[PDB]
């Protein structure tokens, strides 16, 4: 259990292993947070989210 | 959808419904963006003229969040074969953009490698639609959803009387009475990861519905991501 195989590498979404290191990324409509792990919605009604209002 | 549950308010916002000239749904779809719907290529053989309805949950009354959209261009995979259902994927571009609101939002398209290793290795996925509630049953007037476990590729190939190509995958139950059915085709198969849902399949086919020893067969979306991306730019 190493890198992206260890709990998705702590990434919210996409995980890529580069040079024996974890690199996180997000779906269109999202932007990677300052911690390079979390994914922040760019606007209203981001993909993959159930609507609450 | 056989078994399963009703999609509650705001639960299945990416569901689209292909309707014919007589206003009856005949296939499903997934909202990919404001201009694009993902569906099954074999559905484009179910009507000479059709439109797309989004935001619907009960075809028997109007909640007010529904919106009908006309199709501007139909993009069918050139390699689609009716005899076996191989390459069962199509993309639709709408004449007018979809205004996202309650019960109307797009599902996320994932990246191939990450999806196949992390999404598709999850226990379950979710399939939904207005299709039949029983094999010989009538279409549902309510949008339904059902959690379908991923099925071992070998066990599935063994169970099927027909060819399972590299462009398909299986999900469902061996004996349990839960599965997609007629009318759900073209509809969404999605997987949830940390409260975000990603497109992982397109309701394609099965031998009957919920039959013992038979599974539901879906188009392997992860195998067409580059194709989908190109279609959404033409
Ligand atoms: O028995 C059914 C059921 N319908 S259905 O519209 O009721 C569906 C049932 C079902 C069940 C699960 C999922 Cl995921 C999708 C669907 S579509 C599809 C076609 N068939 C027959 C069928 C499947 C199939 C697969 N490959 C080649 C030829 C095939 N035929 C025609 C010969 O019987
Ligand atoms: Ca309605």
């Amino acid at each position: 259990r190493k890198l992206c195989s260890l709990d998705n590498g702590d990434c919210d979404q996409f995980c890529h292993e580069e040079q024996n290191s974890v690199v996180c990324s997000c779906a269109r409509g999202y932007t990677l947070a300052d911690n390079g792990k979390a994914c922040i919605p760019t606007g209203p009604y981001p993909c993959g989210k159930q609507t609450l209002e | 959808i056989v078994g399963g549950q009703e999609c509650k308010d705001g639960e299945c916002p990416w569901q689209a419904l292909l309707i014919n000239e007589e206003n009856e749904g005949f296939c499903g779809g997934t909202i990919l963006s404001e201009f694009y719907i993902l569906t099954a290529a074999h559905c484009l053989y179910q009507a000479k003229r059709f439109k797309v309805r989004v935001g619907d949950r009960n075809t028997e009354q109007e909640e007010g969040g529904e919106a009908v959209h006309e199709v501007e261009v139909v993009i069918k995979h050139n390699r689609f074969t009716k005899e076996t259902y191989d390459f069962d994927i199509a993309v639709l571009r709408l004449k007018t953009p979809i205004t996202f609101r309650m019960n109307v939002a797009p599902a996320c398209l994932p990246e191939r490698d990450w999806a196949e290793s992390t999404l598709m290795t999850q226990k379950t996925g979710i399939v939904s639609g207005f299709g039949r509630t029983h094999e010989k049953g009538r279409q549902s007037t309510r949008l339904k959803m059902l959690e379908v476990p991923y099925v071992d590729r070998n066990s599935c190939k063994l169970s099927s009387s027909f060819i399972i190509t590299q462009n398909m995958f299986c999900a469902g139950y061996d004996t349990k009475q839960e599965d997609a059915c007629q009318g759900d085709s073209g509809g969404p198969h999605v997987t949830r990861f940390k409260d975000t849902y990603f497109v992982t399949g397109i309701v394609s086919w099965g031998e009957g519905c919920a039959r013992k020893g038979k599974y539901g067969i879906y188009t392997k979306v992860t195998a067409f991501l580059k194709w989908i991306d190109r279609s959404m730019k033409t």
